[PDB]
């Protein structure tokens, strides 16, 4: 669960296309099963792959187990990165989980104090201006 | 040949407390959660006369003159209150309570009405600055069915 | 050659109200500590700001200031309710209750929280100094199977 | 020559009919007085208000500050409820009830306790003075079968 940064632009192809092109990029060697799913649509930019990776399971796909060398995988929306320069992340969780509600999308913690959304634009869009409204009374400091 | 009277009361029964059953488990709960709001008021006062006496809100129990200790005001189902800048939390004990409300919370803050202040009650929040609080978001809330109707303000509530 | 049908269903009957029998039976008692409790409750009042007032438990009823006569604060089921050093004792009557509840009591008794107290309910306690009391151990306690969940507090509750 | 066995078990079921005619039609009844009864309560707030807060009990049912309209106060089984002078009593439907209570009806009043008031429920009583009631005796009042173990209260109860 770390590495290169990437832009993710998948138009209407199968997930075990995305895959193989994960693997080819020296992101594991990915496996799937045979017939893990279909086909879906993202377009991430600036997003770590082993992350666009845990945000692909979560719109259609699968989840991913790791035997270590190879890993198996068995059965625009848009990602952004946004900043949080001045409020902790896990502060704005409680806010964030209670617009998902039962919807599509979710959000992702990294490390360096920095969320990640997949969704619809509509639904980025919510989390980033909560995220940027909690973020703006932060730095008046 | 006979005996149906005794085995379709017994599961009639046995049917009525399954019926009973929730009614029961949101009475009980929404009972529950309506002391985790008795224990965060009468705290108000304390934070009242603070703010008005200083012009600042408290920034914690102790500054608000109450048990310099959260957990000190705790109850039943309440595993406490506290102050955090003139936000009064009140959080959900983990035994004796619910099921969906445990470990989970609401906040009471107060607005400058300039001379005095008006009191809300809701779903945690948090103070931004000394006019203005946002929700405290944090997936531990007290669910809206769980809350009085006299506690369903939201972070904007004027 | 015929009639078994009136004959079960006579009987099942029988037996179904035998079973029913210790359903209502404890639900019985059961109800009727709930209100021993409710006459014990509401004397707190006084006993609590008694105690706020002056720093020392009501010695009875009368230092209270409540029916000098335990037995003037008696009900259905309750026999009475006696105020002793702050501890409220409430005894079930002879008639028209359980059967193995009669003449049994309860106690309700309180903490110096220090600026406030906080109230215990429970089983028979007698109290030793300002803030401990102890269980009137006698065998006249209600059992525990019939107090509330919320009367469970035993004599070193905290 | 032969069938028996069917003759004979319709002709049980016919009987077991006839004899859970009568438990169903007082178990029945039973049940309908149960409500009048709960009707009747309820207004014991407004009542209990009235007199504590004025030391009179309420005339009728707008000086109680309840349906100004006996009627308003009906229900399946229960025709109406008025208030006379702090008495508060419940008739039965015509309508949708036992056969040997329409048209019957029972009664709650309380006593000055001095500070606080006692209810009592029972048949029909009409009020003398402020601290006396007598029974309505006239013909109309429910039958002490149908009345509950707690509503079994003589109009000289204290």
């Amino acid at each position: 669960y770390r590495g290169k940064r990437v832009s993710f632009e998948f138009k209407d192809i199968d997930i075990q296309n995305l895959l193989r092109v994960i693997a080819e990029i020296s992101k594991k060697n990915i496996v799937v099963a045979d017939d893990v799913s279909g086909k879906v649509t993202i377009r991430l930019r600036n997003v770590p792959w082993d992350q666009a990776l845990d945000l692909v399971l979560r719109t259609k796909a699968l989840g991913k187990e790791e035997f270590g060398n190879i890993i198996r995988i068995a059965p625009d929306l848009m990602v952004n990165l946004l900043p949080v320069n001045y409020a902790v992340a896990a502060d704005m969780a409680a806010r964030v989980k209670d617009v998902l509600s039962e919807r599509g999308s979710v959000t992702v913690d990294q490390r360096t104090n920095v969320l990640i959304v997949k969704d619809v634009r509509s639904n980025t869009e919510r989390a980033r201006s909560l995220v940027r409204s909690l973020d703006t009374q932060t730095p008046q400091v | 040949f006979t005996l149906i009277e005794l085995m379709i009361v017994i599961a009639i029964v046995g049917i009525l407390a399954a019926v009973a059953l929730p009614a029961y488990q949101d009475y009980t709960a929404r009972a529950q959660v309506s002391e985790a709001i008795l224990l965060a008021e009468g705290q108000k006062s304390a934070v009242t006369e603070y703010y008005l006496n200083h012009g600042k809100w408290p920034e914690n129990n102790t500054s608000a003159g109450v048990a310099s200790s959260p957990t000190d005001i705790k109850g039943k189902y309440v595993k406490e209150v506290e102050v955090k800048n003139g936000v009064v939390t009140a959080t959900m004990l983990s035994s004796g309570v619910n099921n969906e409300i445990k470990g989970k919370k609401l906040s009471l803050w107060a607005r400058r009405e300039n001379g005095s202040v008006k009191w809300f009650c809701g779903q945690p929040v948090t103070r931004t600055d000394d006019d203005t609080v946002a929700d405290a978001k944090d997936g531990k809330e007290i669910d809206t069915k769980h809350l009085p109707s006299t506690c369903r303000d939201n972070f904007d509530a004027k």
